[PDB]
């Protein structure tokens, strides 16, 4: 055991390690080739078949994965946080989504919802629920993730139950094992190098730059678009690479002298679009309650001197 | 919460909200002594007010954390360190002279604290607290603490550090 | 007996479930407070003390 | 500036009081050999010296 | 008692009659009321014991004739016997099917913590009791059970010294065993009915109909307009009961599993021993055990079958640390280039196909073990059946082991798919 | 020895770490004296 | 799930392969 | 009649169906007579439920 | 020092009248003034039901079912629509058989192959030509 | 009117927070907070105490039985004395006797009475 520097006990956020564990897993390693040569199986029947369910219930990816069932009820972690956090709308929104589908799922099983609704619902793309998956799940780790302590304990609950007294929590936990101190150094952590690999574009090493390797990218990209409906693009929609590449060489800052202005300021745009912060403004209203006492409640009309 | 800290009597006050005041007091003489404590707080805590430092000093006496061991020891090396005060420096030497007839250097002090351990801890809280007589003084409402004012069996099991509990933790 | 209790119970389900919602806008300036400062549940002598602390 | 953890903590504070009650562990047995005394006879001339 | 923070709910006649009278119940379906049909049937033996316990004499010398006798005196004794029995099976039937759809709906966090735990010593209870009522039948198989409770009773204690002598003497089914064991039977089967009751009570924390979120806040009362569709679907799952034993059970049949049952004690000391066969809800026990010859190692499996249907959150659950435990696997075989795992989130129930697979998979290996009673005579010197021994190995990992229950794949699969998005749309 | 000692709950007189606990405070410690220094006036530095 | 009806165990019902069973029920209707 | 603090109905599909539209019989004229026949169905069941308990 | 928190902090108490008859001379508290301290459970049994909710600009609008079918949809499109299309297909094959019809077929396939081979080990056991 | 009591009266209302866990974000209510209700039962079990006790300017002094005699004021100034004196006349007689004695002798001489006549009715 080394001593060091004192830190919180939470010193990895998940979402960059499952990042990190997702590209070894993907593109490394006999894993890897595995991964890749399973891929159409997976496409079908795991997210087409939680796509093709949500879609027949008027729902998304996001009812699904953003907020998980079991949180939008009886999780006392995310309603407190959500209390003190977030706006209503939120889970609002999607209660009432899911309401509006069970008020008739109850009454008369085998629901399908009208293409009025299913074209709303397919409306939504996977990229604004990955933002929204991502934000929030950075948000809790960076708020609340980094305050919490974790502590020896027995049962939360008083059972009478023998059976269940004398449970423990820590005997067998790998980090409890693993630290004994909070100025210990941590161990077997992932690498800024392999960090710096997932940073990479997901698909493979080829380069943008050669021709040979845009027709590469441009399969890719087709083959992905064509297995997943609805993620980046609408079925019958047609993925365009050259917006796709002005948006890299700006991010990249090279020359991007090759596109046109009037496609350059439309990148600009959506680039500044994308990202904005919706802001309120007091455009429409409503009217604020004042109330009063009722007209049997207030002194009869009339008044004397009263001398 | 109170827990994540080193200091079980702290613990057990930030537990009691109504708890304000605790403070720790040695008053050495020349051929006498006392050694305990004084609280301040609400009429509903009376027994956790009257049981509670007893308590855990005969636990001191059974079984003590080198956590507690090493907060101690830190935070009296620094208040060691912490004399500037010529005043408060000319009361401790004059005092220290006429009970000692020498001053003690604060090197001497620190080794000596410093060489203490986990059962010599023991040890001494056995000889000095484990099973003793007390005096206690209650000064306020007792309206809840009349019943049970005369020394009697828990007063005196009192000083058993986990075998005196059962009148600190029913409140 | 079969068709009563298929009565009773589906048609009144049903029955009850034919209910019609409404959704406002409301925007007179009062915060919602008693949604960021509410909230009761009654495990919480098993959850306080020991659990995300 | 030794920050253990109160896992640690913890640990060693159940160790203690599993270590004081199988102290008291012997007290009981005890009592059941003294309440059962001929229960145990004929477990050990019975088993441990077969006749 | 300083570790105890009270009782979720005192137990008190007025506070349950209010408690009853303005509870709600969401709108469900009728996978959702196993555990009233659970209750009813509780109701019912208790009623259909105390009938037949004013007519049994704890004399094992004096119960076959004494039963003869009060059949053809009486009127309802038989139909009260036949209750008794059919109330067990049914009792079997809906606890599995209840215990099969927590473990399918994955009821394994922190706030179905305290349903769980209940539930399993529920569970141990009940099967204590039937172990009791079935030794209590004094027969050569009442016989076969107490022997075998008494072995693997006295296996705890290595053989040494008559430790089991307070319940069951002699090992054998005389009268002060029999007395014994009756009156705990009927004590002991009241206590289950509390502790029934104390459950079903811990039910209202978190109740949903399926493992998707509706976003309903009406819901219906429940004393008539809940009981009705309770009492109602318990009428079609007896119709339906009737059907399926009607055309499935036709009187005579050539060979039965309850003709070992025509031994009784002390009249016939002879015992058939090729036809040894228990009633269908301890067959797989007794397949187990002819399975695995080993005496420690079946007893091993049997107390480590309840030791992980208990423990099932602790293997499997949130753990109040919000998915940030790290869990030590080997299956992962460093694919990822690390020892500790986070464990996954993403786990639903209703549109997770590897899950239902892998869980029709355990459910129909429970029921292939439940079959048929492997013939223990030249049963492993024909090298035996390779199902029954799949079916084993499959249950325990699956119970066990976390690998299936809350894959990573699926996990890793989906941060794959989201990076995939996000980088091509930024 | 020490471990023992703790175990039974009996001072061990032999101990060294025992004598310097239990020394007399009229007098010194055995083995250990401090070194003597002085005050130097303070500069600051900006 | 299946199981023969040549090895004299009627419906898997193992123990009585040494006389004949099935005459008055199964093969056969008395 | 709603409260005036209460606006616009914002853009959002609350209802999929029109059940409280469609599940009528227009007996306004005459509701006893309904509720009647709803207690005696109710009555008919309790009744075949009372006979076992019976 | 002489006051609640010593003069240090906030206590927050309260007297709850729970054991208390008078209000002042003779007159008594009311019976349900023990509902008005607010999250206890022992005031009620209604707060048990402790579900998170919470909206502004909602209306909703039911109707006595005295004035609605007694059985409302019941077999519209008729049989062949209703019944077949809609129980079976879209409730009885798409919600359960979907799930478990390809690993209830392997279980039971391979079930009936090692039952086949256990019987047939038997039969060579017990005849001999 | 909007506010709490319509604007009519004073209601008198409180916030237990029993099934709160948190005070502002993840910092937990003290569990010793739900005795700062007074007068209620489920706060303690020592509020089954009830008796009526006021007093100020009251001091007692209790010395602890390590100190004093294992038994005091037994036998004092003679055994004949102490006991025959003290325990009989000042307790059974004074207490038990005195009250009783007439009674029960009226009852006993009645039924004295009632059993020789019965039993004289049984000879003849
Ligand atoms: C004897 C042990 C049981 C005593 C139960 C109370 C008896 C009455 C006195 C009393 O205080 O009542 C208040 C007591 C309520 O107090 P409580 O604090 O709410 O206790 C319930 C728990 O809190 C419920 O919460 P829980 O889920 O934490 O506890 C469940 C269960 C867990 O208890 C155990 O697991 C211990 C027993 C099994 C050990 C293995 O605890 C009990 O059943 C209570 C044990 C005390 O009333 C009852 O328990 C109901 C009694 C009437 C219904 C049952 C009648 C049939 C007879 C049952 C006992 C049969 C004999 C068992 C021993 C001999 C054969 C082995
Ligand atoms: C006893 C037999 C009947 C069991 C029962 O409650 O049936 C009612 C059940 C109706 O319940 P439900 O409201 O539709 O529940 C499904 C929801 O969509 C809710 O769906 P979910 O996503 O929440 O979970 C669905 C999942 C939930 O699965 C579980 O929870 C598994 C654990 C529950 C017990 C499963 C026992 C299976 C083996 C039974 C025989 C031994 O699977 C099922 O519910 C499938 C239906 C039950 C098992 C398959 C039918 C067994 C029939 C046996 C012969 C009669 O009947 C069916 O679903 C009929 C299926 C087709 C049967 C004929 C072809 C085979
Ligand atoms: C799983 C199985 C699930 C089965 C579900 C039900 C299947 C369809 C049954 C017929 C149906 O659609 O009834 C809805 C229908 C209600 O119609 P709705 O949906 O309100 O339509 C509004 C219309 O404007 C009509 O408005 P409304 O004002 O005319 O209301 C109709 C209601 C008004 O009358 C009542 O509510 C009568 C109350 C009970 C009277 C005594 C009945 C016995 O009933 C009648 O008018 C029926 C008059 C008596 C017909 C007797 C036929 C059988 C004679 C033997 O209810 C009835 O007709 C009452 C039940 C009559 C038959 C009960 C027994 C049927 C099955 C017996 C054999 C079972 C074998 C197994
Ligand atoms: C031999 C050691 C006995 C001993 O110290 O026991 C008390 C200690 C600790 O118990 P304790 O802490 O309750 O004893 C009081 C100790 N003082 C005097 C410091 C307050 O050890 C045990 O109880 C554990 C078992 C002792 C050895 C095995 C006995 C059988
Ligand atoms: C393992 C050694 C077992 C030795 C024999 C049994 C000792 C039981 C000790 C015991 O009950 O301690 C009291 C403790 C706490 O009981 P308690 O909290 O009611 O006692 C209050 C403390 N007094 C009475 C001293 C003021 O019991 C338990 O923790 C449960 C039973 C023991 C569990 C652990 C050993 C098994
Ligand atoms: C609760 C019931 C406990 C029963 C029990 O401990 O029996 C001891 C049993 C009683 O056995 P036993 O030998 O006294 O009697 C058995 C019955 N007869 C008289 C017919 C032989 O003894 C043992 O298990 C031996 C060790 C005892 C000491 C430990
Ligand atoms: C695939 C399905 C095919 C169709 C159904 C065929 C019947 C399958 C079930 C069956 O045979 O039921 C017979 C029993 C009937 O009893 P029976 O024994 O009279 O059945 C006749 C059996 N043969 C064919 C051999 C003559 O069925 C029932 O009772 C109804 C269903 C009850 C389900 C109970 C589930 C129990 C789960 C236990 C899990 C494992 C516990 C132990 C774990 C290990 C511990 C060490
Ligand atoms: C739900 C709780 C109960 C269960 C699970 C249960 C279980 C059983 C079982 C399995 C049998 C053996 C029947 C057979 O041969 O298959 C049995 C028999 C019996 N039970 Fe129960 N029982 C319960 C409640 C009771 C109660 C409450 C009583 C007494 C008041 C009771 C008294 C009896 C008696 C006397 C028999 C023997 C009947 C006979 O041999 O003719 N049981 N029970
Ligand atoms: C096998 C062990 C058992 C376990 C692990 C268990 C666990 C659970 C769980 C987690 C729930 C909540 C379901 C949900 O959240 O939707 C539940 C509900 C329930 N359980 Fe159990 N249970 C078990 C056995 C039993 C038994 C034997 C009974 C009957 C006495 C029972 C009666 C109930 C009742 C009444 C409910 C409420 C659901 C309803 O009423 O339909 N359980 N159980």
């Amino acid at each position: 055991r080394v001593i060091g520097a004192p830190s919180k006990w939470y010193n990895e956020n998940r979402t960059e390690w499952f990042k990190v564990a997702q590209h070894n897993a993907f593109n490394t390693g006999f894993s890897g080739v595995i991964l890749r040569a399973l891929e159409p199986l997976l496409a079908k029947f795991i997210y087409r078949w939680r796509l093709d369910i949500a879609h027949q219930r008027g729902l998304t990816l996001e009812d699904s994965l953003l907020f998980m069932d079991r949180e939008l009820r009886r999780c006392y972690f995310f309603e407190t946080v959500a209390r003190q956090n977030l706006h209503p709308y939120t889970v609002l929104f999607m209660k009432k989504r899911r309401a509006r589908y069970y008020k008739v799922e109850r009454g008369l099983r085998g629901f399908y919802v009208p293409d009025w609704v299913r074209k709303e619902a397919e409306e939504r793309q996977l990229s604004e629920t990955v933002d929204n998956i991502f934000n929030w799940e950075n948000f809790v780790y960076r708020e609340y993730m980094s305050d919490m302590t974790p502590i020896g304990r027995w049962t939360s609950l008083s059972k009478i139950t023998p059976l269940d007294m004398f449970q423990y929590y820590g005997l067998f936990r790998n980090e409890a094992w693993d630290r004994f101190f909070y100025n210990e150094a941590f161990y077997e952590s992932y690498s800024e190098k392999e960090k710096q690999e997932a940073n990479g574009n997901p698909f493979g090493k080829f380069n943008l730059q050669t021709a040979d390797g845009r027709a590469q990218f441009e399969k890719e990209v087709n083959t992905f678009i064509e297995r997943y409906p609805f993620a980046v693009t609408k079925p019958g929609q047609k993925f365009d690479f050259t917006r796709f590449y002005a948006l890299e060489d700006l991010a990249n800052k090279r020359d991007t002298s090759k596109y046109d202005p009037a496609l350059l300021e439309s990148v600009k745009n959506e680039l500044k679009q994308s990202a904005a912060l919706p802001a309120d403004n007091g455009a429409n209203k409503t009217k604020k309650s004042k109330p009063i006492l009722p007209d049997w409640l207030q002194p009869k009309f009339g008044k004397a001197f009263q001398a | 919460t109170s827990d994540r800290q080193y200091s079980l009597i702290h613990k057990e006050l930030g537990n009691l909200p109504d708890v304000t005041i605790h403070k720790t007091h040695y008053l050495p003489y020349s051929d006498t002594g006392l050694f305990g404590s004084y609280f301040y707080g609400n009429e509903i805590f009376g027994n956790q007010m009257l049981f509670l430092s007893q308590m855990i000093l005969s636990e001191y006496a059974s079984y003590i954390n080198q956590a507690e061991i090493y907060r101690a020891r830190a935070k009296y090396f620094n208040e060691l360190l912490a004399e500037q005060n010529s005043a408060d420096i000319a009361s401790s030497i004059a005092t220290q002279v006429t009970y000692l007839n020498r001053r003690v250097p604060r090197s001497e002090v620190a080794k000596r604290i410093s060489s203490l351990d986990s059962g010599l801890i023991n040890r001494a809280a056995t000889r000095w607290f484990w099973d003793k007589e007390l005096a206690i003084v209650t000064w306020g409402p007792s309206h809840g603490l009349i019943a049970g004012s005369h020394y009697n069996r828990s007063i005196k099991r009192s000083t058993l550090g986990w075998y005196g509990n059962t009148h600190y933790y029913i409140v | 007996i079969l068709p009563f209790k298929y009565f009773k119970t589906k048609a009144y389900y049903r029955n009850l479930l034919s209910l019609r919602w409404e959704m406002y806008a409301v925007r007179d300036g009062v915060y919602y407070n008693h949604f960021k400062y509410g909230g009761y549940n009654s495990r919480a002598y098993q959850f306080r003390g020991y659990f995300w602390a | 500036m030794y920050l253990p953890t109160f896992y640690k903590l913890f640990h060693e504070t159940n160790a203690f009081r599993l270590k004081r009650y199988v102290g008291y562990g012997p007290l009981l047995l005890t009592w059941s050999i003294w309440t059962l005394y001929p229960a145990l006879y004929n477990m050990i001339y019975s088993d441990f010296i077969p006749p | 008692m300083e570790w105890n923070k009270g009782t979720y709910m005192s137990t008190s006649i007025k506070k349950i009659v209010q408690y009853f009278s303005v509870m709600t119940v969401s709108f469900h379906d009728i996978n959702s009321l196993f555990g009233f049909f659970t209750f009813l049937t509780i109701a019912s033996q208790l009623v259909s014991g105390t009938m037949l316990a004013f007519s049994l004499v704890p004399e094992p010398m004096l119960i076959p004739m004494v039963r003869e006798e009060e059949d053809v005196e009486d009127l309802y004794t038989d139909d009260f016997f036949w209750l008794h029995e059919r109330g067990v099976d049914m009792l079997f039937i809906f606890s599995y099917f209840h215990l099969f759809r927590k473990i399918y709906l994955n009821n394994f966090e922190y706030e179905q913590e305290a349903a769980w735990k209940s539930g399993v010593f529920t569970f141990l209870l009940f099967q204590v009791v039937v172990f009791l009522g079935l030794v209590l039948c004094c027969t050569h198989l009442s016989d076969i059970t107490l022997a075998i409770a008494a072995n693997l009773y006295d296996t705890f204690f290595a053989g040494k010294g008559k430790f089991y002598w307070w319940i069951f003497t002699s090992k054998e089914l005389n009268t002060d065993t029999i007395i014994r064991l009756a009156y705990l039977h009927y004590v002991l089967a009241f206590f289950l009915a509390y502790l029934g009751l104390i459950h079903g009570v811990d039910m209202h924390y978190d109740w949903k109909n399926e493992s998707s979120m509706d976003g309903l806040e009406t819901e219906m009362i429940w004393f008539d307009e809940a009981l009705s569709n309770e009492l109602g679907a318990m009428i079609e799952i007896i119709l339906i009961v009737m059907i399926v034993c009607f055309f499935m059970y036709p009187e005579p049949e050539a060979l039965s599993y309850e003709f070992f049952m025509w031994g009784d004690i002390g009249f016939i000391n002879d015992v058939r021993f090729l036809s040894v066969a228990p009633h269908w809800y301890f067959r797989p026990f007794m397949a187990w055990l002819t399975v695995c010859p080993f005496h420690k190692i079946g007893l091993f499996g049997l107390i480590y079958y309840f030791f992980i249907l208990f423990y099932q959150p602790v293997i499997h659950g949130t753990n109040e640390q919000n998915n940030y435990t790290k869990r030590n696997v080997a299956f992962v075989s460093f694919f990822i280039n690390r020892s500790d795992i986070m464990t996954p989130k993403y786990h639903s129930v209703e549109d997770n196909l590897l899950h239902q697979i892998t869980f029709w998979l355990f459910l129909c290996s429970a029921l292939y073990v439940t079959s048929y009673l492997p013939y223990g005579r030249f049963y492993n010197r024909i090298n035996g059946n390779y199902g029954t021994l799949w079916s084993f190995m499959y249950i325990f990992f699956y119970l066990g082991n976390s690998f299936l229950r809350r894959p990573l794949i699926t996990e890793l699969y989906l941060f794959n798919a989201f990076v995939k998005s996000k980088f091509l749309k930024k | 020895r020490k471990a023992f000692y703790d175990f039974i709950y009996k001072d061990d007189k032999s101990a060294e770490t025992y004598k310097v606990t239990t020394a007399d405070p009229r007098t010194p410690v055995q083995g250990f004296r401090g070194q003597t220094a002085e005050d130097v006036a303070a500069k600051y530095e900006v | 799930f299946i199981y023969r009806d040549d090895i004299g165990a009627f419906w898997g019902i193992k123990g009585y392969e040494e006389l004949v069973t099935e005459v008055g029920t199964h093969k056969g209707h008395n | 009649s709603r409260p005036g603090n209460f606006g616009d109905h914002i853009d959002f599909k609350v209802n999929i169906d029109n059940w409280f539209d469609e599940n009528r019989v227009h007996n306004e004229h005459e509701t006893d007579i309904r509720r009647t026949q709803i207690y005696t169905l109710n009555a008919i069941y309790y009744g075949g439920l009372l006979s076992f308990a019976r | 020092m002489n006051v609640t928190g010593a003069g240090l902090t906030h206590v927050k108490d309260f007297h709850s009248d729970e054991m208390r008859v008078f209000r002042g001379g003779l007159r008594h508290i009311a019976d349900k003034q023990g509902n008005l301290i607010y999250g206890s459970v022992n005031s009620s049994v209604r707060y048990y039901h402790d579900k998170m909710s919470y909206e502004r600009g909602f209306i909703q609008h039911s109707r006595s079912p005295s004035n609605q079918f007694i059985n409302f949809h019941f077999m519209l499109g008729g049989f062949r629509t209703y019944v077949l299309e809609r129980f079976f297909k879209q409730v009885w094959y798409r919600r359960n058989i979907r799930t478990f019809w390809f690993p209830v077929l392997i279980s039971y396939t391979s079930g009936c192959i090692t039952m086949r081979m256990y019987d047939n080990n038997c039969y060579d056991y017990f005849y001999f030509s």
